């Protein structure tokens, strides 16, 4: 797969 | 522009996206050096719209059903620039939460990440 | 350095990461403007460490099981630097898939994106 990265709450 | 990196204020820019399926729209997008590929919300697309399925690796593992892949290029215009970025293909978020400008597109803007 | 962005080549760096729970270790980490906080593989912590609960939003939606938060700060040294990034806390990847240097770490290097 391509990668897609990250958020809080 | 120079965009400063801050944990509490995401590097977002306004961007005109042309899906070739309906009139171009303005979205708010995250510049993301950790995205292989660009992501735009399904809401940009007409309802008659054929999209290919695909795997995406995310924070919590590989997702099968969340993202789709376009068949046509997608053109993106950044603020105050006339030439579009043209992506051969790009990812589509079915949940409408991610608008992400990835390295495919930043390569085209000739974007850089700069560490002092 | 100026890192060029390229979809076929992940922008990665070699970083020495200090959990303060086992000896420091140099790992390869993804440089990632689309991350609010840094992510460190659970493997780098004594299997005897306390870790808090947390929820993270990923490409596949919210996850509450996959990432923990650190009880102690984490120090990170980058190539050719005596002085460490200091992270009050950060995320821990329970499945050891990811090492990601995020906007927290990058603020302290004063990294920027640049779009010509």
């Amino acid at each position: 797969a391509p990668q897609v990265x990250v958020m809080h709450p | 522009p120079v965009i400063p990196l801050d944990p509490a204020r995401r590097p977002v820019i306004k961007a005109q996206v042309d899906t070739q399926t309906s009139h171009p729209k303005t979205i708010e997008a995250l510049l993301d050096t950790g995205a292989d590929m660009t992501v735009i919300p399904i809401a940009l697309f007409s309802s008659n719209t054929p999209l290919k399925n695909t795997s995406v690796l995310g924070a919590g593992g590989q997702t099968q059903d969340h993202f789709k892949l376009t068949s046509l290029p997608v053109l993106i215009r950044l603020p105050f620039r006339t030439t579009p970025i043209v992506l051969t293909s790009c990812l589509v978020d079915t949940k409408n939460n991610w608008a992400i400008i990835g390295r495919d597109a930043l390569q085209q803007c000739q974007g850089v990440l700069y560490l002092p």
